RNA sequence: GGCGCAUAAAGAUGAGACGCGUUUUAGAGCUAUGCUGUUUUGAAAAAAACAGCAUAGCAAGUUAAAAUAAGGCUAGUCCGUUAUCAACUUGAAAAAGUGGCACCGAGUCGGUGCUU
């Protein structure tokens, strides 16, 4: 009926998507609702999943030499098929502080390989 | 010392700035409490308050009504259990106990494991005999022998938990569920609306086509093949498309601008619907509701498919048919995969993670995700027939508990519930006594008017009772005082009027409200008969004739029917051109024709006596949904209506509320004529005004009569007064925080009051900043203009909307590839030298709009007049201008500007318009903020009845600070730092106090109060420049912003230079010292110390993230109940810390468990905050801190600002995560350079000063190296991102030879390393650089805490290293 | 800025109901081999499974119960995510109260003098 701020901000985010790529049918994933709440970003990549962006945590003023960590964390990806390509609408939560893990050397290439069409924040 | 205060109110920011006579912000050494050794901080009295947005209350309303509906459903279950419990304890002892603990692990479960039937064998035999519960339910309906009682409880409890929508009222007659009747109702609605192109549905068979077994789109096109044909993309075709479930696109049917897709089955339908209804007019919402209930009728006949074995269970038989066809297609597809694809069988049926079938059942994956997955690998296989037609119809492998059961009406559950209860009543006399009890547990809906069934303790309830006991659905009738509950419902759920409070508004379809809106449209229609050349508006008897003739005959009347039935038929005129209405009358008497076709009596509705009868009828239909309180609030009106219209008029519904009230339209009267607003809009005489003019007319009494009521709507407390405003709770958070800032700030300045509070507030914006939502309607204007005129341009030079932010190109297209000045063709390759031309110049009003800017070849193809150019220009181009206006490229405003010299020139009312459109402000909420501030700051009454208005709270628009910003190069870049709130506040203060010193004669237009009625007829000259120092006129050049300038560049190249040191005329005091005031302002916009405060709020909100995460062996999870340990049951995760408190106590450290003194930053969640503030040292002893010191606990919310070595400021954001608390001050030369270089093409001005500024860009290329030097010298101090700074230095060095526009835009991207708040990842040229998070929280506790005030002028610097 | 038709748009709060969704348990998973597992004839292993754990192959797979913020006291078929919220001094709480000023300058505010 009336919807939450989290799926209101998603609603203009996909509305900013549906106009400027092409015209298409089969629009909706639109989502599970409880997953839209606890995810910080709605990115949309082209032909691939949002390979997770990454960060580093400086720890007790003796931060070691370039240990990268996955600040984001993909929770749900769902694809829309705009006539030729497969745009991956994917809502991404951040990771908290205590549960960061070390990212491998492949993922540092993937974020530079990406083509972020639209990253729209939503709390 | 006199002073002023400038205020910039926003949603996320309040900017505040204090100025003096000489425009300097002050400089006042402030005392600092606490225990650090800095005892005096010098601070500038400029700054801002930063706070995250005030979230609206409807998310809580969603969660609260969800809590209520879960509690009501649990109590329906408990009602059925307290019925069954006696003879259940006769039959099975702990059955309801086992269903109560069905959730538990076998160790926690203190009975047997199997809920039904107890032991191991009987539960297995139960699931073999009844594989779903619809088998159980389809057995208990279709049986005659007895059944087991707990098994009957399972059936009935599944009936009364999941009971379907109540949305249709009565029973399942074929008038609201047989889709022939629903489709012919939609056709009746469509022909009732249009009546030109009316579609004829005589021979269609909507049941056997729209309900038969087929795919959805194939189901669609058969129907349009039946009727003689509109389109598959017409309105009715897309409307049937909406009615079937597949998305139509309505932008072609109504010819809108943007793409608007309405899917019915989405979870965001009815908001996409009403923001489509905003573009189309709300006469279509009945057509779209007919679409929706036709869709539920179709989809109901899509679930229900059992009609041959019609035996009393049309749902349960349908779901066991769907179970059995699910089962046979599963065996078919499993055998077919192992036949033809031996690989992708483990990836389909054992998968549980990749949208396969095991993801469709065991895992979490949708239906349409599964069909997008399995449509390829079922298109691929060899024998796959009737496993694709039931995929295109969405029915292979379809579940029972799907998303589409939101269309089952509750009467189906009632029908087979009734059947279960009377098949079993012979064996169980227990149910022959309580069958009406059970059906009343099912079909009881707490109505809208009753509300929450509280007993005084709610904040939300208006239940008043006719007894005192527990309201169960049995005795809801003889407990609830329904008349008084409905009356309190009316006074809770009416709405107060905005410009006449303590009054109830009308409903949106009130009959006199429709008279009001028809007169508010007809007051601005002007007709030109053959042979007078004077457009005159309609008179009194002419309006009476047309309203009594054509509005009361047809619903919507267009201009053709207007002229045909009135000027052709009554006035007998062959053609009379009609001005104000474009194609159709926007207002319509929809309520009048609805009530005329309901009660079949025109003579009853033409009476003026029945208006209270009809308004009570419309108010009853608007407020109430319920059949009982509509039939009883119309039993008063059964005296007039012959009992078959009463069962017809009670069906009629409305929604929404009108903007106005009855005491404001036909209510208050003028003392000179006794005429209401409706009486003026019928017969105003010669000069017909509209409603906004009648309430903005200081001549008439009506604005003062509004001011008579605006005194009453003001609570004594501040918070209720702000709650009384109209706006978002974000902007109301901004208003309340700026009042906090004003009181705190006048407490700062010697406890004196200011001389001025200047306000601007431009917020609550949802226009997407007009970057991509605008260019579509730009091309819409272009293409329908070329459609109407018929001369092709995009057969020769097409440009798509990716390039149409260029304004000169758009002006090229709107004048048809020609020039509006001389009959010329604009050369397309040489458009770069063709200058930008205004019509009303930059010395008459500052504007950058299309209705003022035009394009032409030379500078003076225009003429030589400072007005709209000469009569030789406009008479010669009068042929082409009518041809281009009648195609609608350009506005009637711009045509009237280009036909303003033919009527002499600029009148007094014309320049009065040009000074009203820059000085006064039309949105209500800015006037209400001014009302708050001058009602709180000007409070001394005198011996008379007048408030001595000492502090003139004065209102700017945004364009005044905007062109003071752009024209004098005080350039704003948001992305550098958060100082631009405060610098916008300072420019607010400068422009406001300079306009109130130079122009005190206009304080009756933009200061709140009731000042003199002396208008601007005498303060503008009727001719050129007046005499020196005795000029009664203010300025003949109707621009207000001129006196800041030196040059006044006219439209004739002249520099009509104004004096250097400005003075006031009425007193001879200097208002603006051009030699040093711009030096003062540009020095103030280079303050390095500006009070940026992040408001330290305690996080109020949800307990955690609410995705229930499965059984994991972690500690991080939250138990969902107190006895459900997440190591075995799973639960929520990530508790939100409300505030991270500090503990200086002793833990048992080491192997010997020594009480070692620790200082740790403990996190207090929202779940635990109440138990914390109950007894905090008791909880900290419970947590594992010993000898806790109750005085030595300091509360730190989110955004609690610390300060570390060397001026490093880091604001806390979690239990152990920091943020960047430092701002980056940048001198104004660098900010001017970055704004010019990052807007190096889109300057939008004459190329003279654009060449000036472009040479200023190209010569100061050293500024880019200086800025990156400065960001490096900053981030080596207060950011300490070593590797990130080295990445951006190397990436700066590689792209050093790139052009200045791209390099400037990427340095404005580069500033995200140093902004306030959370660290982010930002795209410099290709190096998308990873962020760094500040998770070291052991560096914080040794460092200075600062307790900033609400403006930040008052700091209580607590040092934390001094603690133990 | 986005004055977008010189007019100025429409704003919050609130009541009811369904539908899913998510989580755990219940829907005895079977066969084969390998390991822990106990006897027989025991003078040590040799096998008669009885259970538990791995790896393959098969068997189905749709449903229900519970919960849907922890919970709270006022015990209601109510309430619990909106506004509010810097310290410090009073006050139970609401609420009230607390901080000197000119000038020269500026790198996140400094300095001088005056006054206390």
């Amino acid at each position: 009926m009336t919807l939450t701020r989290a799926q209101k901000k998603y609603a203009e985010a996909m509305h900013e998507f549906i106009n400027m790529v092409d015209d298409f049918e089969e629009s909706t994933p639109d989502f599970a609702k409880e997953v839209l709440h606890d995810s910080d970003y709605v990115v949309i990549t082209k032909n691939e999943k949002y390979a997770v962006a990454l960060c580093s945590l400086s720890t007790d003023e003796c931060e070691y030499d370039t240990n990268l960590y996955l600040d984001e964390k993909l929770v749900d990806y769902s694809t829309v098929d705009v006539n030729g390509v497969t745009y991956y609408i994917n809502i991404v939560e951040t990771n908290d502080i205590d549960d960061l893990e070390i990212a491998t050397d492949e993922d540092e290439m993937k974020s530079g390989n990406q083509e972020i069409i639209l990253k729209s924040e939503l709390k | 010392k006199k002073y002023s205060i400038g205020l910039d109110i926003g949603t996320n920011s309040v900017g505040w700035a204090v100025i003096t006579d000489d425009y300097k912000v002050p400089s006042k050494k402030f005392k600092v409490l606490g225990n650090t050794d800095r005892h005096s901080i010098k601070k500038n009295l400029i700054g801002a308050l930063l706070f995250d947005s005030g979230e609206t209350a409807e998310a809580t309303r969603l969660k609260r009504t969800a809590r209520r509906r879960y509690t009501r459903r649990k109590n329906r279950i408990c009602y059925l259990q307290e019925i069954f419990s006696n003879e259940m304890a006769k039959v099975d002892d702990s059955f309801f106990h086992r269903l109560e603990e069905s959730f538990l692990v076998e160790e926690d479960k203190k009975h047997e494991r199997h809920p039904i039937f107890g032991n191991i064998v009987d539960e297995v035999a139960y699931h073999e005999k009844y594989p779903t519960i619809y088998h159980l339910r389809k057995k208990l309906v279709d049986s005659t022998d007895k059944a087991d009682l707990r098994l009957i409880y399972l059936a009935l409890a599944h009936m009364i938990k999941f009971r379907g929508h109540f949305l249709i009222e009565g029973d399942l007659n074929p008038d609201n569920s047989d889709v022939d009747k629903l489709f012919i109702q939609l056709v009746q609605t469509y022909n009732q609306l249009f009546e030109e192109n009316p579609i004829n549905a005589s021979g269609v068979d909507a049941k056997a086509i729209l309900s038969a077994r087929l795919s959805k789109s194939r189901r669609l096109e058969n129907l349009i093949a039946q009727l003689p044909g509109e389109k598959k993309n017409g309105l009715f075709g897309n409307l049937i498309a909406l009615s079937l479930g597949l998305t139509p696109n309505f932008k072609s049917n109504f010819d809108l601008a943007e793409d608007a897709k309405l899917q019915l089955s989405k979870d965001t339908y009815d908001d996409d619907l009403d923001n489509l209804l905003a573009q189309i007019g709300d006469q279509y919402a009945d057509l779209f509701l007919a679409a929706k209930n036709l869709s539920d009728a179709i989809l109901l006949s899509d679930i229900l498919r059992v009609n041959t074995e019609i035996t009393k269970a049309p749902l349960s038989a349908s779901m066991i048919k769907r179970y059995d066809e699910h089962h046979q297609d599963l065996t078919l597809l499993k055998a077919l995969v192992r036949q033809q694809l031996p690989e992708k069988y483990k990836e389909i049926f054992f998968d549980q993670s990749k949208n396969g079938y095991a993801g469709y059942i065991d895992g979490g994956a949708s239906q349409e995700e599964f069909y997008k997955f399995i449509k390829p690998i079922l298109e691929k296989m060899d024998g796959t027939e009737e496993l694709l037609v039931k995929l295109n119809r969405e029915d292979l492998l379809r579940k029972q508990r799907t998303f589409d059961n939101g269309s089952i009406p509750h009467q189906i559950h009632l029908g087979e519930l009734h059947a279960i209860l009377r098949r079993q009543e012979d064996f169980y006399p227990f149910l022959k006594d309580n069958r009406e009890k059970i059906e009343k547990i099912l079909t009881f809906r707490i109505p809208y008017y009753v509300g929450p069934l509280a007993r005084g303790n709610s904040r939300f309830a208006w239940m008043t009772r006719k007894s005192e006991e527990t309201i169960t659905p049995w005795n809801f009738e003889e407990v609830v005082d329904k008349g008084a509950s409905a009356q309190s419902f009316i006074e809770r759920m009416t709405n107060f009027d905005k410009n006449l409070p303590n009054e109830k508004v009308l409903p949106k379809h009130s009959l006199l409200y429709e008279y009001f809106t028809v007169y508010n449209e007809l007051t601005k229609v002007k007709y030109v008969t053959e042979g007078m050349r004077k457009p005159a508006f309609l008179s009194g008897e002419q309006k009476k004739a047309i309203v009594d003739l054509l509005f009361k005959t047809n619903r919507k009347v267009t201009v053709k029917q207007l002229k045909e039935d009135y000027f052709k038929k009554i006035e007998c005129f062959d053609s009379v051109e009609i001005s104000g209405v474009e194609d159709r009358f926007n207002a319509s008497l929809g309520t009048y024709h609805d009530l005329l076709k309901i009660i079949k009596d025109k003579d009853f509705l033409d009476n003026e006596e029945n208006e209270d009868i009809l308004e009570d009828i419309v108010l009853t239909l608007t407020l109430f949904e319920d059949r009982e309180m509509i039939e009883e609030r119309l039993k008063t009106y059964a005296h007039l209506f012959d009992d078959k219209v009463m069962k017809q008029l009670k069906r009629r519904r409305y929604t929404g509320w009108g903007r106005l009230s009855r005491k404001l339209i036909n209510g208050i009267r003028d003392k000179q004529s006794g005429k209401t607003i409706l009486d003026f809009l019928k017969s105003d005489g010669f000069a017909n005004r509209n409603f906004m003019q009648l309430i903005h007319d200081d001549s008439l009494t009506f604005k003062e009569d509004i001011q008579k009521a605006q005194v009453s709507g003001q609570g004594d407390s501040l918070h209720e007064h702000i709650a009384n405003l109209a706006g978002s709770p974000a902007i109301k958070k901004g208003i309340l925080q700026t009042v906090k800032v004003v009181d705190e700030l006048v407490k700062v300045m010697g406890r004196h009051k200011p001389e001025n509070i200047v306000i601007e507030m431009a917020r609550e914006n949802q226009t997407t900043q007009k970057g991509q939502k605008n260019s579509r309607e730009r091309m819409k204007r272009i293409e329908e203009g070329i459609k109407e005129l018929g001369s092709q341009i995009l057969k020769e030079h097409p440009v798509e909307n990716t390039q149409l932010q260029n304004e000169k190109l758009y002006l090229y297209y709107l004048q048809n590839g020609r020039d509006m000045y001389v009959d010329q063709e604009l050369d397309i390759n040489r458009l770069s030298d063709y200058d930008v031309d205004h019509i009303v110049p930059q010395s008459f009003l500052k504007d950058d709009s299309i209705d003022n800017k035009v394009l032409t070849r030379s500078d003076k193809n225009r003429g030589k007049s400072d007005n709209v150019p000469s009569e030789e220009v406009v008479k010669k181009m009068k042929n082409y201008w009518r041809q281009l206006l009648n195609a609608k490229l350009i506005t009637q405003r711009k045509f009237d500007n280009l036909t303003k010299a033919e009527r002499g020139g600029l009148s007094e009312l014309d320049k009065a318009g040009f000074i009203k459109r820059q000085l006064v402000e039309t949105r209500q909420i800015t006037k209400h903020v001014a009302q708050i501030l001058d009602s709180r700051m000007n409070t001394k009454y005198d011996e008379n009845d007048k408030l001595i208005r000492e502090v003139k709270v004065i209102t700017l628009k945004s364009k005044l600070v905007s062109d003071f910003r752009k024209d004098f190069q005080f350039y704003k870049v948001r992305e550098i730092n958060n100082y631009h709130h405060a610098h916008d506040a300072y420019l607010n203060a400068v422009v406001g106090t300079a306009l109130i010193k130079k122009y005190p004669k206009l304080e009756s237009e933009f200061v709140y109060g009731d000042y003199k009625v002396y208008d601007v007829r005498k303060m503008i000259a009727k001719s050129e420049q007046e005499i020196g120092k005795a000029t009664a006129k203010y300025f003949f050049y109707s621009n207000i912003m001129n006196f800041f300038k030196t040059e006044i560049t006219l439209a004739n190249g002249e520099i009509r230079k104004r004096p250097l040191i400005e003075t006031n005329g009425e007193t001879g005091e200097i208002v603006w010292d051009k030699g040093r005031d711009f030096a003062t302002v540009r020095k103030v916009l280079s303050m390095p110390q500006v009070n940026i405060v992040k408001k330290t709020e305690v996080q109020t909100g949800g307990f955690s993230k609410e995705s229930i995460l499965p059984k994991r062996n972690s500690d991080k999870l939250i138990a969902r109940k107190k006895d459900w340990d997440p190591k075995k049951y799973g639960g929520f995760d990530s508790p939100t810390v409300a505030y991270s408190v500090l503990v200086v106590a002793k833990v048992e450290k080491g192997k010997s468990k020594k009480l070692k003194s620790v200082k740790e930053l403990l996190g207090i969640t929202i779940m635990e905050r109440s138990s914390f503030e109950k007894n905090p040292i008791d909880f900290l002893e419970a947590k594992g801190y010993k000898e806790v010191k109750k005085d030595l606990i300091i509360k730190l919310p989110k955004y609690s600002l610390f300060e570390l070595e060397n001026g490093r400021k880091r604001m806390l954001a979690s239990a152990g995560e920091l943020q960047k608390g430092n701002e980056l001050a940048l001198p104004s030369k660098y900010v001017n350079f970055l704004y010019l270089a990052s807007h190096y093409e889109k300057l939008k001005g004459s190329p003279e000063d654009n060449e000036q500024k472009q040479l200023f860009v190209e010569q100061h290329k050293h500024y880019l190296d200086e800025i990156i030097e400065q960001i490096s010298e900053f981030s080596k101090r207060v950011i300490l991102a070593d590797a990130n700074l080295d990445k951006v230095l190397s990436a700066y060095n590689k792209h050093r030879d790139k052009p200045i526009r791209e390099q400037a835009e990427n340095i404005i991207h580069l500033f995200t390393l140093t902004n306030l708040g959370a660290p982010a990842a930002f795209k410099y040229f290709d190096t998308t650089i990873d962020r760094k998070r500040y998770t070291s929280t052991k560096e914080v506790l040794d460092a200075t805490l600062i307790h900033q005030s609400i403006t930040g002028l008052y700091e209580t610097r607590i040092d934390l290293s001094q603690l133990g």
